[PDB]
């Protein structure tokens, strides 16, 4: 019926490394994909709009892409407050549905894993 | 910019009804559409539908459909999410959001509906059912 | 001539117009929500430059809004 987005629920990434969270679809690349921020207690915050654009405000280190069957947010050089709960969403016009990924929470580790 | 202000907690036993209402205070809408987008406790983000005023036409979500209804006054620039025949999973915390991308703009419209990015967004409105 | 009129999308009263217009052109967003839709009313048929359509007519509300036909 509607257009399906897979997000893995869960993100983990070293202080100051790389965050990469997928939202995979079916030919996804051929949607406009955006990805909110959403802190706990808080409302959503957009942190890139229409694949890869970033939104007044947003920090340089939030990046998105878009092609074949996945769409990615990445996060470089990742910090403490970027622990949150990031979503991607669609607008599937073929079903006339907004559609929300399940969400991936990013956990920013307090430690390296190996120096 | 614009901001857009709900109503207050409701607590609603089983089969009975809510209507959360969204201010947009600091300006108006008209040209932009809104969504109300819920959150279940502990959950993700669903879309429940939205309004587009200008051209009057709602769209909803198939889980809700027949039983949720959107308006919008465009003389108060309030709009309003009616949930009916509630149950315990319409527990949630319901925001409305701002599309971010206007119908009309400098003397034009677009001609056909697509929902964009929300980018601003109601504090939210906790909604409980319970007995 | 009445006309409808953007973007409140509204038959206004032009008593000195005598013909309708329903300009359209693309911006960025054409593929996803359709062109973008300028009606108004004139004395006589506005001149649009390229890349830019008008259809001009000389009949009450005669431009009506084209909604793009979801398929
Ligand atoms: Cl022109
Ligand atoms: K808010």
């Amino acid at each position: 019926s509607s257009y399906e987005l897979t997000q893995p629920p869960s993100v983990s990434v070293a202080p100051g490394r790389t965050a990469t969270i997928t939202c995979e679809g079916d030919n996804i690349g051929q949607q406009i994909v955006h990805w909110y921020q959403q802190k706990p207690g808080q409302a959503p915050v957009a942190v890139i709009s229409s694949d890869s654009d970033r939104p007044s405000g947003i920090p340089e280190r939030f990046s998105g892409s878009n092609s074949g069957n996945t769409a990615t947010l990445t996060i470089s050089r990742v910090e403490a407050g970027d622990e949150a709960d990031y979503y991607c969403q669609v607008w599937d016009s073929g079903s006339d549905h907004v559609v929300f990924g399940g969400g991936t929470k990013v956990t920013v580790l307090e430690n390296l894993y190996f120096q | 910019q614009v901001q857009l202000v709900q109503s207050g907690a409701e607590v609603k036993k089983p089969g009975s009804s809510v209507k959360v209402s969204c201010k947009a205070s600091g300006g108006t809408f008209s040209s932009y559409a809104i969504s109300w987008v819920r959150q279940a406790p502990g959950q993700g983000l669903e879309w429940m539908g939205g309004i587009i005023p200008i051209f009057g036409t709602a769209n909803y979500a198939q889980k809700f459909q027949g039983r949720v209804t959107i308006t919008a006054d465009e003389s108060t620039s309030t709009a309003y999410m009616e949930l009916r025949s509630l149950r315990s999973d319409d527990t949630a915390v319901y925001y409305c959001a701002r599309d971010n991308l206007g119908y009309c703009s400098g003397g034009s419209c677009y001609s056909d509906y697509y929902y964009y990015y929300m980018d601003v967004w109601g504090q939210g409105t906790l909604v409980t059912v319970s007995s | 001539i009445r006309c409808f009129i953007t973007p409140d999308i509204t038959s206004k009263d032009c008593p000195n117009g005598h013909v309708c217009y329903t300009k359209t052109w693309c911006d960025a967003f054409c593929s996803i929500r359709g062109k973008r839709v300028d009606l108004g009313c004139a004395a006589t048929c506005p001149t649009v430059k390229t890349g830019v359509d008008i259809q001009c007519c000389s009949t009450d509300n005669c431009n009506p809004f084209p909604t793009r036909k979801r398929p």
